[PDB]
């Protein structure tokens, strides 16, 4: 089977160099064009460029020609994508992909899993979990909204669950927003019955693996 | 270079009905020697890589369902889902491979179309833990609504806020096909303690007039 | 009017 194993997700700063890889296997590495595709957060696919490892001959598009360098190694069957100086605009998903047919240009098939490159001047920081408490003006025998505010952290991701994963119905963990400071902020909310607020206990379970942070914050009425 | 322009940017089709995703290239993709249109379609489902759906304009891959089909020639092209299903929710991209660079289209986000649902609006003041640490975030939840388009405006003592409020929208829910939205108004503790009244005014198609949930500070 | 994939980007086999 054809596989395109890529390197792990990177967290860098502006000015630093980086070299993401793509270890190819299950085909003749020299005989196919192999390339890279950018996808920024909540955006479309951008064709960066391709390389033919038979003679190291490359192609680029005008946005990425001058900005990056696509190379390859025949002995280890590994294509690369090199930055000499990263910027904050380069924070994106970087898919690797072989061209679908040998000895010619074409459509991409198969694709790699992708490499999350993140570039920011902010350093690693764990979140502060603040309770979005349920309202005292919640309707008697109605629905009541409550949640947690996972404020000020870096890098992504954070995994929120309620009551050690017991409370799944009506839960909405929102995607994070990059604040002016450079630290991400996220919200997670759950809608429940108004009658349940007295008896039932609601605890969000925030986990941020980069800072080794694990918080169990109790959300309750005033 | 060749520019690829899909139509529409976002498409909402009901379950069972026909989905039509177009793709217009700047110059022609048909080559008259072999009579082959050099166009490929892609399917990128949420949180996955792009998968090859169709190559050569009208040749799907092995494993692709019969409901999917690719048509058109020269400049104009079309991807056709004859009967939409729940699994088909994805961002679809066309791509020319006639001349290098082999550019993609901007992409067509395909969502499920359901009946109009107004949001259950809620408002949350800054907690006592956050005010102790020295800041103030006011969250406004809009829960379970369709369609995606919803306006949130923050008011503090009836004065319209601007440039100090970031929002976040979830993806479409697998069970009920609705969206949710969480707008967060960030102020300093000094700016929080000055003003009394706080309100988010939500506007939506399902709502008859713009609903306004609110609170008074220290109550 | 030939495509670059077949001509300029094509290689030996
Ligand atoms: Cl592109």
């Amino acid at each position: 089977q054809v596989q395109l194993q890529q390197s792990g997700a990177e967290v860098k700063k502006p000015g630093e160099s980086l070299k993401i890889s793509c270890e190819a296997s299950g085909y003749s590495f020299t005989n196919y064009w192999i390339g890279w595709v950018r996808q920024m957060p909540g955006k479309g696919l951008e064709w960066m460029g391709i390389i033919y490892p038979g003679d190291s001959d490359t192609r680029y598009s005008p946005p990425f020609q001058g900005q990056v360098t696509i190379t390859a190694d025949r002995s280890i069957t590994t294509a690369y994508l090199e930055w000499s100086s990263l910027k904050a605009s380069d924070t994106a998903m970087y898919y690797c992909a072989r061209v679908g047919r040998p000895s010619k240009g074409g459509w991409f098939d198969p694709w790699g899993q992708g490499t999350l490159v993140t570039v920011s001047s902010a350093s690693t920081k764990g979140p502060s979990v603040f309770p979005l408490a349920p309202s005292s003006k919640s309707t008697s025998g109605g629905t009541a909204a409550l949640g947690c505010l996972v404020k000020d952290y870096f890098p992504e991701p954070v995994t929120v669950s309620w009551n050690s994963g017991a409370l799944t119905s009506g839960v909405h963990t929102f995607p994070a927003v990059l604040q002016s400071s450079g630290l991400y902020s996220l919200s997670s909310v759950v809608t429940v019955p108004s009658s349940s607020l007295g008896t039932q206990t609601y605890i969000c379970n925030v986990n941020h693996k980069p800072s080794n942070t694990k918080v169990d914050k109790r959300v309750e009425p005033k | 270079d060749i520019q690829m322009t899909q139509s529409p940017d976002s498409l909402a089709v009901s379950l069972g009905e026909r989905a039509t995703i177009n793709c217009e290239s700047s110059q022609t993709l048909l080559y008259r020697s072999n009579k082959k249109n050099y166009l490929a379609w892609y399917q990128q489902k949420p949180g996955q890589p792009p998968k090859l759906l169709i190559s050569w304009a009208s040749t799907p891959e092995s494993g692709v369902p019969d409901r999917f089909s690719g048509s058109g020639s020269g400049t104009s092209f079309t991807l056709t889902i004859s009967s939409l299903q729940a699994e088909d929710v994805a961002v679809y991209y066309c791509q020319q491979y006639y001349n290098s660079p082999y550019t993609f289209g901007q992409g067509t986000r395909l969502e499920i179309k359901r009946t109009v649902a107004a949001p259950s609006v809620f408002i949350f003041p800054p907690s006592d833990e956050q005010l102790k640490s020295g800041t103030a975030s006011v969250v406004c939840l809009l829960n379970n609504f369709y369609p995606r388009e919803a306006k949130v405006q923050w008011k503090v003592d009836n004065a319209l806020q601007s440039g100090n409020s970031q929002e976040s929208v979830t993806e479409q829910d697998s069970k009920d096909s609705t969206y949710s939205l969480s707008s967060t108004l960030t102020l300093s503790k000094a700016d929080y303690e000055k003003h009394k009244v706080y309100a988010c005014e939500v506007t939506h198609q399902g709502l008859s007039s713009p609903v306004t949930k609110s609170f008074n500070r220290g109550e | 009017e030939e495509p670059g994939s077949e001509t300029s980007d094509a290689k030996s086999t």
